[PDB]
């Protein structure tokens, strides 16, 4: 915050909703809890300039869990190769 | 006399009785003579899908007991 | 005395608003005076929505039961008799 | 990204272009403003729901509440404009040139 | 307006700004802007005339459009980082939208068209809030997201604002339009230095607020809204003409007045970063502002314009407006250069 | 196929936006927004957002859009101009539909399209959560948490709504 | 099978509405020392069929409308929404078991006002649009208390599922702990449906289209009274004999519906400003105070219901 | 990135508990009391390893204890138990409170015999 | 699917009844400001703002399950009181009048 | 009367929840095998379809970390019949 009244007064006005790995009702976890947790812990206290380079691996994994762009790209590749092979009659899906 | 109002009230009452009676009996017909399963939360849906697999015929309302153990 | 003759006037002229303010006043005050308010928090706590993950036994946990029917652990005997 | 994000992002853009390409009725621009909010609500709800980020579930409601209160203010200004000139045409709002 | 309601509405304006400045959550930042806008409309409408209605409508549409773009940036950021923390953004497209949203709120060119019109259409006291307090919230966000801001975009917005603000003011005779274009030019200096040293943004912001509040207060004291109305002040309150003279020269950045300090400190920061052409261009372009400040000094203080016979009646009555904090503000507007090193308190 | 219901709804969602964004008479522009709102609820329902979806009907459609139509009847229009009778509206309407169709035609054929940004076309079902068997609505748990976690959110939201009443009365008094 | 079930709900509703018109005429007749329909069929039993056929072969004389689209749209929305209100009703089992059925009905009932608004636009008459706007203002106003009252009751029930209202009232009708709410609820439903003494659209003021608006409005009358019975006069459900529930539940709904007729026969009409005052200055203050009370009451008595 | 190790198809085979949810519902309270030890060992493993591949052996011992649990009902209390879970199975919500009479018969049988 | 089938049937039947109503053998061979009060606009806006506060109150049946009952009840009563306050403000400011 | 009945209803809910808790270990064990069987089956199909695609490793992870990652729907039903995918995806939401 521009004026960090919350930290200085020790009162939680809105930090409880800022991240998805914080405490949640009935301990319901978010789908990317472990990825966000790992990236936050790597990047804690070193500053965003350092974190952008030194925690790059965690952030890349976390972004993969969030949007699943690589995973979809791999499935789209296997789907392409099947419905192609199926036309050349070279594949038979199992029962 | 006022009891000549009853025949129209009886017809309207019969009309409003059919929906509840029809739904209850259609549910029994479609669910092996039992109440239709209520699955409002994911846990209840998970058991209903598990029942479908266990049933062996792909119907969640066909029950398997100790005979299948 | 001055307030007593004030209430008589509103009761005669605005009984609907007098009831509203009284009902709303009771809603704000009674929970602090009721002796059952403490059981509302207890019952809500006792309802187990999520799984109770067991602890790893280190040998220094005399207050943690080894089995659900063991005598250690929170009891709901108070709730049954409630 | 997923397919839906394509169309939801497109709907926000369409309503933004609609808002920035005024015609005559001031009401027509308030509708495009409320269309932008609709797509924001849908985009946020989808993201929050899909990620299972539980405490954020109230966020779309808060967005709806403030936006509707914001739309109420817009309608109040429209009626005051309409009480002055007899229509809500935006070409009447040119005294301050 | 009922005096109690007016106070409550003023506190809601302040509270909306404060929420923006103390929030660590983007949703609460957006809520702050919404609350602030909700409470500012009644004070623009408080004299109930068609020009006030037009100003409030033009203000509502501009701020509402900007707040929608701000929320869009927040949601894009949520998609690509999964969090709401108020800080750098994690998507370049979100950064451009948020930057453009805040430029729209600040009235920077080329999103500047509303500022002269809205200021002209509302009372002087409302214009004082519009051109001073309302800059705090957008600037406090820019102060926190600047690491992710595109450098070319922010400097382009700054250069255009200095050019547009300077050129726009030359053609103005209305005092509220002059102040509006002065504001646009000064936002340009604040954002030019933001990528290099945010502390100098705050310094320029604070000093700008003090001088702008001084000018608006002195305009209110005499109920002047036009150049010619202001040219009668010499035959009523001669002291006020001297204060107006000094404040205008300060706003022109002339040494040894307080308004030199922000331009001076900003030039220093950009030169330290091997930026020479930009500060030089900005300083030269700022002479456009100095020209139409000097014009006001000519008609107000350094010459005596013709008067009217009925003015003699005004000689017999005292100045009864509050003029709150004017003696303090005018002294800080002009005499702070010897205390320049005190800018480190903002660090 | 039914697996693409969300994508189908999002396609209709866009057309509704083109409907009122081309800005016919605000009577029809309001109708286009009502249909988009209903479709918008349908999209949110299929992602597990039962409560959030019904708020669109109750608040957005049953509340805000009723007042929009109510105000239109008073201060904007009473009779509508023939839909598409204006060249600009029709041109914008036709322009949007064709842009939408070209987006949909290519994504369906390739299972992925590149409209400025990269988008997949396999289906929205592929990103869904796989394991779930809690005995509650997580979406309902989060909204209920507003009263135990969001004390701050309630205060500022409550204050703003009270101010909305005060402000609107000031604006309309004259 | 499900398609049969839908029809065995839609069709009986339309017949129930048709014979409600007969029952209202005969009940009003006898409270007026007369008989009402008793010639067209025995005891007037064919009077509704005669009326329906007559209305549908009448000249559909519509003067030119402002917009054809909204002229057709208004009655389709009215009748479609009215039939939709019935699909979550537990009688004792619902056609569609919704986890948020109560919220679904509130959402669908808030759209009903569009049919009124669109009728005003399509009338191509300045004076008919004003009457439509006066009707909308009355409707949305009384929507406020209906929502809050319903919320207060659900705080003793614990969920938005309609069938849970049956469980909540296993031992006792909710009318007993909530008769102040039931009173205002019942009057609110009258004002909501433009029923006397709130029938100001008629007081202030063809062929098939008219018959369709009428049918939708009378279907809402029956449904509101079914909802009142479920909300406040919970019928006990025996899962092995569901028809016993249906019989008792139907009787309560008929008596509640007949009380709408009873009230029509008994009172003069409110002035428009007076029914606005009845809500904003009377019902709403009490409703707000009672909403506070019912939020506090389960907590201070340790009587919070289960969430499922 | 590497290859996701996965156990072989025959490393996952086991005798499944092929009974319906109303059977498990009816037996749940005695099941939880009787099979607590392997059950809690398995759940400790899952929350500690956070990897289903790492608890497959303990997951198998969960099935064995459950099959043995049900083979023991089938061997002593088959007819009281069938009446009970058939009453549970009739309810759309599978309510316990509708079947207290049949529950007592099953409860008495297991207590007397086991 | 069931619910969509229900909705389709209800509105499809409504559409059919409306068209057959409009069609039958007849056996024949031959944009401005309404003069409508600002008070009615204020009713609509007032409904809207209250409708938004009812949206905030709808979660209350679920919220009563929390273990943070002290906070839950205080915020629940706070929201209703402020709703009552806005009603009181309108009332005293002659906003619920028709004369 | 409502306090007495709601208190009893809370006790009935606890008894119902405890029945679920007793069964969750057994259900969790079954779910693990089902997911792992489905992933092992998809791997065998992948090893055949992409048997020699230039440079395609089989079963390669997209994540740098070796930590177990819960698969999403596309990774489990990505190659299975549509009706199973509809039921697995939208079945609960549509049951209503
Ligand atoms: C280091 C960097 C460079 C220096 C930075 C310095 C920054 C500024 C420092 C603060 C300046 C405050 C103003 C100086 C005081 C002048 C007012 C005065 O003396 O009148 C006595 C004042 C009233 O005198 P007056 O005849 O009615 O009018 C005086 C001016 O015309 C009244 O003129 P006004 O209309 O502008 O009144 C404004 C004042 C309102 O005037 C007051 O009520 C006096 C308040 C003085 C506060 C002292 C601030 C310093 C202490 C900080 C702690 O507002 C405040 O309350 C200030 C807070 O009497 C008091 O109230 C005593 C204070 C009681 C509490
Ligand atoms: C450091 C800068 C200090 C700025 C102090 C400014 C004090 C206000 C101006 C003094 C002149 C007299 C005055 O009190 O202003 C009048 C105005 C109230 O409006 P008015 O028209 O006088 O009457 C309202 C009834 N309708 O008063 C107002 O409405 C107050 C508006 C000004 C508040 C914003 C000041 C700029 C932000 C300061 C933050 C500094 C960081
Ligand atoms: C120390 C570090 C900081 C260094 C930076 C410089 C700081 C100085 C700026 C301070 C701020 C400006 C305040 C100046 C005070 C002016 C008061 C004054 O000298 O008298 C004004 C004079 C009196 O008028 P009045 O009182 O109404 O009636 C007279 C009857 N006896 O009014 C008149 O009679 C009007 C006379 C006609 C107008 C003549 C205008 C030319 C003189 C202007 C001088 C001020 C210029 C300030 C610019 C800075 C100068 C370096
Ligand atoms: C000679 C030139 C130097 C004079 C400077 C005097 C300024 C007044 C003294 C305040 C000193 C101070 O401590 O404030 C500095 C503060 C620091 O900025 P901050 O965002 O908190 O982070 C700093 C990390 N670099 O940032 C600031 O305080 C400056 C920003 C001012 C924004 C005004 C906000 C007013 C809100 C007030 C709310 C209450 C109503 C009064
Ligand atoms: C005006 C015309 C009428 C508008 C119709 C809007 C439909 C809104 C119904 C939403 C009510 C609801 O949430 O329940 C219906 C069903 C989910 O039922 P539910 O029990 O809440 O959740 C499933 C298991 N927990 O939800 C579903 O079955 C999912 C349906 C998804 C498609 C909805 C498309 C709506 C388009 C309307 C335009
Ligand atoms: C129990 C002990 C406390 C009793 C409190 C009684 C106070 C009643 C105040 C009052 O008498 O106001 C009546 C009057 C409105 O009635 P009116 O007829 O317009 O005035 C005379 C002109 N004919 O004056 C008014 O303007 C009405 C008062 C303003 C409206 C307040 C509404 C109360 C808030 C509604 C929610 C109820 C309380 C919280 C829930
Ligand atoms: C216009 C009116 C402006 C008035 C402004 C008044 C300020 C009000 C401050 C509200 C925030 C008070 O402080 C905050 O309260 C809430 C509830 O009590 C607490 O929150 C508590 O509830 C839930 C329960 O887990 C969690 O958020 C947290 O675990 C717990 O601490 C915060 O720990 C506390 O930091
Ligand atoms: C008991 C606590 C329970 C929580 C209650 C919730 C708070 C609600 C706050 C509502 C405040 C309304 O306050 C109310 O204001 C009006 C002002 O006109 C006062 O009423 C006064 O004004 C009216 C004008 O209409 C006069 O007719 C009347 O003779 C006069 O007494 C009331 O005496 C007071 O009751
Ligand atoms: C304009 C703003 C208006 C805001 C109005 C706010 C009204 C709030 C009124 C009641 C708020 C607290 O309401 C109630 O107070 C009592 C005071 O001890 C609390 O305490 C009570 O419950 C706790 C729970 O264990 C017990 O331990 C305690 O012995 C008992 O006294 C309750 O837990 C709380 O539910
Ligand atoms: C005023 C007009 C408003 C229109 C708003 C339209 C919605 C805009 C949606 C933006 C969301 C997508 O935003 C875009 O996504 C892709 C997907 O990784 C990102 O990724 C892309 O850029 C960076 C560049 O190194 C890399 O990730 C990668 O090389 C490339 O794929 C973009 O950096 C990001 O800018
Ligand atoms: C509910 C199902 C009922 C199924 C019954 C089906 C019966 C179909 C036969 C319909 C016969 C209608 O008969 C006819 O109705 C129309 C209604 O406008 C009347 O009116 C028609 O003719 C008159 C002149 O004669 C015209 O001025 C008028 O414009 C035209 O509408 C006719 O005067 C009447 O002769
Ligand atoms: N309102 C009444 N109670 N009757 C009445 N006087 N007119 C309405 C008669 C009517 C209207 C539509 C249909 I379909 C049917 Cl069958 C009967």
């Amino acid at each position: 915050p521009f004026f960090d009244v919350q930290k200085r007064l020790g009162v939680d006005l809105d930090r409880w909703m800022t991240i998805q790995s914080a405490e949640q009702p009935h301990k319901i976890p978010s789908r990317c809890h472990a990825f966000e947790k790992e990236w936050i812990e790597c990047a804690h206290g070193i500053g965003s300039i350092r974190a952008e380079k030194e925690c790059k691996i965690e952030f890349e994994d976390f972004r993969e869990c969030l949007l699943r762009q690589k995973t979809m790209k791999r499935l789209h590749a296997i789907r392409r190769q099947r419905e192609k092979l199926i036309k050349e009659g070279k594949y038979t899906p199992p029962p | 006399m006022w009891f000549e109002v009853l025949p129209g009230i009886a017809v309207m009452g019969v009309c409003l009785f059919i929906p509840g009676m029809a739904t209850a009996r259609i549910h029994r017909f479609s669910n092996g003579g039992k109440e239709k399963r209520v699955a409002h939360y994911p846990y209840q849906w998970y058991l209903m899908e598990r029942d479908r697999r266990v049933s062996g015929v792909n119907r969640s309302y066909v029950s398997k007991g100790l005979e299948n153990i | 005395e001055r307030v007593a003759a004030f209430l008589k006037n509103v009761w005669a002229k605005e009984p609907v608003l007098v009831a509203s303010f009284a009902i709303a006043g009771l809603a704000v005050i009674l929970p602090t005076l009721s002796p059952y308010t403490k059981y509302s928090l207890m019952i809500n706590r006792a309802t187990p929505y999520n799984y109770p993950v067991p602890l790893r036994d280190d040998g220094n946990m005399p207050d943690v039961p080894s089995h659900p029917q063991d005598p250690q652990g929170p009891s709901l005997e108070w709730l049954k008799r409630l | 990204m997923s397919m839906v994000y394509m169309n939801i992002m497109m709907a926000f853009t369409v309503s933004l272009v609609g808002l920035l390409m005024y015609r005559s009725h001031l009401m027509s621009s308030l509708l495009c403003l409320e269309g932008m909010m609709l797509s924001l609500f849908v985009m946020a709800a989808l993201t929050i729901l899909n990620s299972h980020f539980t405490l954020a579930s109230m966020m779309p409601i808060i967005l709806l509440v403030f936006a509707a209160c914001e739309a109420a203010l817009g309608l109040s200004l429209l009626v005051m404009v309409s009480n002055t000139y007899g229509t809500d045409y935006v070409q009447n709002l040119n005294l301050l040139q | 307006m009922n005096p109690i309601i007016f106070i409550i509405i003023l506190l809601t304006i302040m509270l909306g700004t404060i929420i923006v400045m103390i929030s660590s959550h983007w949703l609460l930042v957006w809520i702050g802007f919404e609350m602030n806008m909700l409470a500012i409309i009644p004070i623009m409408m408080k004299n109930h005339n068609p020009r006030a209605t037009e100003a409030s409508t033009k203000y509502f549409l501009t701020q509402s459009t900007a707040s929608m773009l701000l929320m869009m940036a927040v949601i894009i950021n949520l998609m690509f980082s999964g969090q709401w923390t108020v800080m750098k953004l994690f998507n370049p497209m979100a950064s451009m939208l948020m930057t453009m949203a805040l430029a729209m709120k600040l009235g920077m060119a080329p999103f500047h068209f509303w500022v002269p019109e809205v200021t002209q259409g509302i009372p002087l006291s409302s214009g004082l809030i519009l051109l001073t307090w309302q800059k705090l919230a957008p600037m406090s966000v820019l102060y926190q997201i600047f690491p992710s801001i595109n450098l070319n975009l922010i400097l382009t917005l700054s250069v255009l604002s200095i050019l547009i603000g300077g050129w726009g003011g030359l053609n103005q005779t209305q005092l509220r339009k002059i102040m509006a274009y002065s504001s646009i030019a000064h936002m340009g200096w604040m954002t030019a230095v933001l990528p290099y040293n945010p502390t100098m943004t705050l310094l320029n912001l604070i000093i700008y607020i003090i001088m702008t509040s001084t000018m608006f207060t002195m305009f209110m004291a005499n109920s002047t809204t036009t150049t010619l109305s202001l040219s009668h002040t010499w035959n009523k309150t001669p002291i006020m003409t001297v204060l107006i003279l000094a404040t205008l020269l300060s706003m022109g950045g002339l040494p040894p007045l307080s308004g030199f300090m922000p331009k001076w400190m900003i030039i220093q920061e950009m030169t330290k970063n091997n930026s020479i052409i930009l500060p030089t261009f900005m300083a030269i372009t700022a002479l456009l502002n100095l020209y139409f400040y000097m014009r006001l000094t000519y008609s107000t203080t350094l010459t005596m314009f013709p008067s009217t016979n009925n003015m003699k009646m005004k000689w017999q009555f005292p100045l009864m407006k509050k003029m709150t904090f004017l003696p303090t503000m005018v002294v800080l507007s002009t005499m702070m250069l010897p205390l320049t090193p005190m800018l480190s308190v903002l660090e | 196929m039914m697996l693409y219901i969300v994508f189908i709804l999002s396609v209709i969602f866009v057309m509704g936006f083109v409907g009122f964004s081309s800005k016919p008479s605000p009577i029809y522009g309001g109708l286009g927004l009502i249909v988009s709102g209903g479709v918008g609820c349908g999209i949110v329902l299929n992602f597990g957002g039962s409560f959030l979806g019904l708020m669109v009907f109750l608040i957005y459609l049953g509340g805000m859009m009723v007042v929009f139509g109510y105000t239109t009847a008073m201060a904007t229009e009473q009779y509508p101009e023939i839909w598409l009778s204006n060249k600009a509206v029709l041109g914008a309407f036709v322009t949007g539909l064709l842009m939408e169709f070209f987006m949909v035609y290519y994504v369906l054929k390739d299972k992925e399209v590149e409209v400025v940004f990269e988008f997949n076309g396999l289906g929205d079902w592929v990103i869904y959560d796989t394991g779930d068997s809690g005995f509650f609505s997580e979406e309902a748990m989060g909204i209920a948490a507003l009263y135990s976690y969001g004390t701050w959110l309630v205060i500022v939201t409550g204050w703003s709504l009270l101010i909305g009443v005060v402000v609107i009365m000031e604006i309309t008094r004259g | 099978m499900f398609m049969i079930n839908i029809l065995m709900l839609i069709i009986p509703i339309l017949l129930a509405v048709a014979f409600l018109t007969l029952v209202e005429r005969k009940v009003l007749g006898y409270m007026q020392l007369r008989k009402g329909p008793n010639v067209v069929g025995p005891y007037g039993l064919l009077q509704p069929i005669a009326d329906a056929i007559k209305l549908f072969i009448k000249e559909p004389l519509r003067p030119a409308t402002s917009s054809a689209s909204m002229f057709i749209l208004a009655p389709i929305m009215a009748l479609g929404l009215a039939l939709t209100m019935w699909i979550p009703l537990p009688m004792p089992y619902p056609l569609i078991n919704m986890n948020l059925g109560v919220l679904f009905m509130l959402a669908m009932s808030s759209l009903a006002v569009y049919s009124i608004l669109w009728s005003g636009w399509a009338s191509n008459s300045k004076y008919a649009l004003i009457g439509a706007l006066r009707a909308v203002a009355q409707t949305i106003s009384y929507e406020v208390t209906l929502a809050i009252i319903l919320l207060s009751v659900l705080l003793m029930s614990g969920s938005f599922t309609l069938s849970t209202l049956i469980t909540t009232q296993e031992q006792m009708w909710l009318i007993l702990p909530a008769w102040p709410l039931a009173m205002m609820w019942f009057i609110s439903t009258l004002a909501e449906t433009n029923r006397a003494p709130f029938d100001l659209t008629e007081g202030e003021s063809a062929a098939g289209p008219f018959a369709l608006f009428f049918m939708a409005e009378y279907a809402n009358i029956i449904m509101m009274n079914i909802f009142t019975a479920i909300l406040f006069l919970g019928t006990s459900h025996n899962p092995h004999m569901p028809e016993l529930y249906t019989i008792n539940f139907t009787i309560k709904s008929l008596l509640l519906t007949m009380s709408f007729l009873w009230i029509r026969a008994s009172y003069p009409r409110f002035r428009y400003d007076q029914l606005m005052h009845l809500l904003w200055k009377n019902f709403l203050p009490l409703t707000l105070a009672l909403c506070m009370w019912h939020v506090s009451l389960p907590i201070l008595t340790s009587g919070i219901p289960p969430q499922t | 990135p590497g290859i996701v190790e996965l156990p072989s198809l025959e490393d996952l085979k086991v005798q499944e508990v092929k009974v319906s949810s109303s059977v498990l519902k009816a037996a749940a309270h005695h099941y939880g009391a009787q099979c607590d030890k392997p059950n809690k060992e398995f759940m400790l493993c899952r929350w500690e390893e956070k990897d289903p591949r790492r608890c497959l052996e303990e997951g198998k011992l969960v099935n064995q204890c459950a099959l043995e649990f049900f083979r023991q009902i089938k061997r002593h209390c088959a007819e009281p138990f069938t009446e009970y879970w058939t009453c549970i199975d009739y309810s759309g919500l599978q309510l316990f409170r509708r079947c207290r009479k049949q529950q007592a018969q099953f409860d008495e049988c297991v207590l007397d015999k086991l | 699917m069931n619910l969509m089938l229900a909705l389709l049937t209800n509105f499809t039947l409504a559409t059919l009844l409306v068209i057959i109503a409009f069609w039958l053998p007849q056996l024949n061979v031959y944009s401005a400001r309404l003069p409508f009060s600002m008070k009615f606009f204020l009713v609509a806006i007032t409904f809207l703002l209250f409708d938004l506060e009812i949206a905030l109150l709808l979660p209350l049946p679920w919220a009563s399950q929390t273990a943070n009952l002290n906070t839950m009840l205080t915020m629940a009563l706070f929201l209703i009181i402020l709703l009552a306050v806005s009603l009181a403000y309108e009332w005293t400011q002659k906003g619920l009048e028709w004369t | 009367s409502m306090m007495k009945w709601n208190r009893e209803r809370r006790r009935l809910q606890i008894e119902d929840f405890e029945a679920r808790i007793a069964l969750m270990p057994l259900l969790q064990a079954e779910k693990d095998r089902r997911v792992l069987q489905m992933l092992r089956e998809n791997l065998e199909e992948e090893a055949t379809v992409m048997k020699d695609v230039p440079g395609w490793k089989v079963g390669e992870s997209v994540f740098h970390t070796t930590r177990w990652v819960t698969p999403m729907m596309g990774e489990l039903y990505g190659l299975r019949a549509s009706e199973e995918v509809l039921s697995a995806t939208y079945g609960f939401i549509w049951y209503t």
